[PDB]
RNA sequence: AGACCAAUGCCAUGUACGUCGCACUCGGAAGAC
RNA sequence: GGUGGUGCAUGGUUGUCGUCAGCUCGUGUCGUGAGAUGUUGGGUUAAGUCCCGCAACGAGCGCAACCCUUGAUCUUAGUUG
RNA sequence: GGUACCUAACCAGAAAGCCACGGCUAACUACGUGCCAGCAGCCGCGGUAAUACGUAGGUGGCAAGCGUUGUCCGGAAUUA
């Protein structure tokens, strides 16, 4: 087992690549699941959006989550987009 | 007189062309390519590079693109006047079209042409058909036109004359 | 032919065994012993990506440690996969065992993972060309000192089988003192068999 | 089914509509879905002109030979063609709203008519000339499809006129911009048929 | 500047080409002492 | 299930020249292009080993070293020697 | 010549084919064949995994026409 870590509960994804970015977002959610986390954010950029409707069709192929979804009001709008695993 | 590349330029790859090496091994298997570039107003160059492999052979080409271009004299979306291409069995012939004929050239000319922007212009191949001595010659040719004002500087005249 | 491999030739004088444990007269049973849990470990854990697996046979209750980074999760909600998958070893080794998880730092940098990921997109039909490209600048962009890969087989040309590769920086396989870690994947496509090897050079050992 | 396998030959739908290429927007066949060569010098504008062809339905002869008449109308070589087609009288139905597809303009065309000028007209060379009120009766006026055609509000820009209740209009003084260019990538036709 | 060597059976030999990066909200009452 | 063929479909393997000192690349020049220069010249070495020159400047696989053993000795530990 | 024209009613029913798909040059796969049968304007393909033979599908180009052949001029600045 490993013990020396601990895992936020969100992540800011803003200005730069694509492919770089999904290796370590596959990381950040196996990492959610050493600790448990039920529900994860990932905040993205907003000009070429590439990756922001990118990385939003892997998680729906991704073998532990069942969907990602964009923000509520109360939260502040699309400020925020939300995950949530299995 | 160097034009830089604060420009944004448009590139067109015209050819990739195979070359080889005989070794003692064998064969040994190269990539040339040349690509033409420019504005479509009034800047135009051309590069040349070689590398094994496409990408970084068509951008060794592409860097040298970027370092050599050359100014064409633009009066009216055409050229001015009579003007041959020369260069090494290279003869190329341009003459001043009337508007609305659109590019009336061959493959790799109207690949610089239209890449230069010229509306209207008609030409023909009567050197040999290999396309760096096509480029080469025509940029030769383009590269000897002139405006109406400088020669008229030259004359120590003005330009209503030599109009008419 | 061909050479030597670098990791082969550098077992016991950089590298460790991954079998640390000495048996006599019971060698032979658990050596064997030691080639079915790794085959058993590698194709159920594929999917999450292992390297390598190194055994303890600690008063004959073997001990089981396991590498890299994609198993975060099998450490995470699926412990309960942990205990059944320990469950099925114990079911085929007589004797008990004990495993633990290792976490990777740059997982990127490190040979098996690379073979596998190569292989993968081989079969999910990216070119080669981009495939090596890519991966190789991502390597060189974690930090590794060297690294050159190898691909070979019925590259798209059915009829002619060849070889190509790429490598920048240095790979000193002649040294013996530099740390090299080699792998090689076997990519299935429809064409028949696409060999992929590749190794990575990460300095010297002082 | 012309139309759909023809938008996803091309990538463009003809129509202009959405649909046909909204969930099949690679090709047809069964090499369609893998990644393509780039067209070449020659592909690309007879693809170009593919689509400035059956975007009417016309063929090739007639396409050869109103190019030339265009060729000899005194404008500028390509947008006098462009604008021959504009001029053409299925293309003048449909840009007068009747029609809603182009093989329903030649279908009612051969069953209709228009009395701008004429008497009874199957065929779409034609012009309205400036200045005459003729008018069309009974065999495009007063049927079930008739009114059918302007149940609904389809676009009639500035180049013609139209009004709804008796469904008749005019060509008015000249054509300018969109009648020149939707969205067609021109010259290119004029440099393949140059060839 | 220094002797003598003749021949090598029809085809067919390869590949090449193909990336894409940028995001967080606006504002009531309040005495004199 | 095929030791039922196809190394001229193949992966993975291995020999061979040859343990030969060669093989190449980035960038820049010259040619137009094929290409060249680096890698040639003087001297030197087992070696593209090194030095000095030189439109080249560098870099990599190479070579050498790093590993093992065998040669001389110090310290540690003296048993089943 | 009761022709064309002009009207009415019946039936979406009576009516699309040819050639090409290695490159030049738009369009790819399957099977059979295995220097055989064969294709071909040029370069050429086929000696068992043939996008070039022969089939089938699909695509492409044109259409009451489509391919082939012959002849003339261009391309041919190749009599300049």
């Amino acid at each position: 087992k490993g013990k020396d870590y601990h895992v936020s509960l969100e992540l800011d994804l803003r200005g730069e690549r694509y492919e770089n970015a999904l290796s370590r977002v596959e990381k950040y959610l196996d990492d959610a699941v050493l600790a448990g986390y039920p529900r994860v954010s990932i905040i993205h950029g907003k000009g070429t959006g590439a990756l922001r409707k990118g990385v939003q069709d892997l998680l729906k192929n991704h073998r532990s989550v069942k969907s990602s979804r964009f923000g509520e009001a109360g939260e502040g709008g699309s400020g925020v987009t939300v995950v949530e695993l299995k | 007189r160097i034009d830089p590349s604060k420009l944004e330029l448009e590139e067109r790859l015209v050819t990739v062309n195979r070359v080889a090496k005989v070794v003692k091994g064998g064969r040994r298997f190269r990539f040339a390519a040349l690509v033409v570039v420019g504005d479509k107003n009034g800047h135009v160059g051309f590069g040349t590079g070689k590398a094994q492999e496409v990408p970084e052979a068509i951008r060794k080409a592409v860097e040298d693109a970027k370092k050599n271009l050359i100014e064409v004299p633009m009066v009216g979306t055409t050229i001015p006047h009579e003007i041959i291409g020369r260069f090494g069995a290279g003869n190329i012939l341009l003459k001043p079209a009337s508007e609305g004929t659109g590019v009336i050239a061959g493959g790799p000319v109207r690949a610089v042409l239209e890449l230069a922007g010229v509306a209207d212009i008609l030409s023909k191949s009567l050197g040999s058909n290999t396309p760096i001595n096509m480029i080469r010659a025509t940029l030769q040719g383009l590269s000897e036109l002139k405006r109406a004002e400088d020669v008229a500087k030259l004359r120590g005249k003005s330009v209503e004359e030599l109009l008419g | 032919g061909q050479k030597v491999n670098p990791v082969g030739l550098r077992i016991g004088v950089i590298r460790d065994w991954e079998s640390k444990w000495y048996a006599g007269k019971d060698y032979a049973d658990f050596l064997h012993e030691d080639l079915k849990i790794r085959e058993y470990i590698s194709k159920r854990l594929s999917d999450a990506s292992v390297s390598k697996v190194e055994i303890e046979r600690a008063a004959n209750r073997v001990n089981i440690t396991i590498h890299t980074a994609k198993p975060g999760m099998v450490i995470g909600k699926g412990g309960s996969e942990v205990e059944a998958l320990r469950k099925a070893l114990n079911s085929l080794t007589g004797k008990r065992v004990h495993i633990n998880i290792l976490e990777i730092k740059r997982a990127d940098l490190d040979a098996q993972l690379v073979a596998d990921n190569i292989a993968r997109q081989l079969e999910n039909r990216v070119s080669f060309r981009r495939a090596q490209k890519q991966q190789i600048q991502r390597t060189m962009r974690a930090g590794a000192q060297g690294v050159k890969t190898m691909v070979s087989g019925r590259l798209g040309g059915a009829d002619i089988a060849r070889s190509e590769y790429y490598s920048e920086g240095t790979v000193p396989l002649h040294t013996l003192r530099a740390d090299i870690d080699y792998a090689t994947s076997e990519a299935d496509t429809t064409y028949g068999k696409l060999g992929v090897k590749v190794w990575i050079y990460r300095g010297e050992v002082l | 089914g012309p139309s759909w396998k023809l938008s996803r030959r091309l990538g463009i739908s003809l129509s202009g509509t959405g649909k046909e290429l909204e969930k099949r927007p690679y090709a047809p066949g069964p090499h369609g879905p893998g990644q393509r060569k780039k067209l070449s010098e020659y592909g690309l504008q007879l693809q170009e002109k593919q689509k400035l062809r059956h975007m009417y339905g016309v063929n090739e002869r007639q396409f050869r030979t109103l190019f030339d008449k265009a060729g000899k109308l005194a404008g500028k070589h390509g947008e006098n063609f462009m604008i021959l087609l504009d001029s053409r009288l299925d293309n003048v139905v449909y840009k007068l709203g009747l029609a809603r597809t182009r093989r329903q303009a030649r279908q009612l065309v051969n069953h209709g008519h228009i009395l701008v000028d004429g008497s009874r007209v199957d065929i779409p060379s034609y012009l309205v000339k400036p200045g005459q009120t003729i008018g069309v009766r009974e065999k495009s006026r007063n049927l079930s499809i008739i009114k059918e055609s302007v149940e609904v509000n389809n676009f009639v820009p500035e180049y013609l006129t139209f009004d709804a209740e008796k469904l008749e209009g005019t060509f008015t003084r000249l054509p300018e911009r969109s009648e020149l260019a939707p969205e067609i990538n021109e010259a290119l036709i004029v440099e393949f048929y140059s060839r």
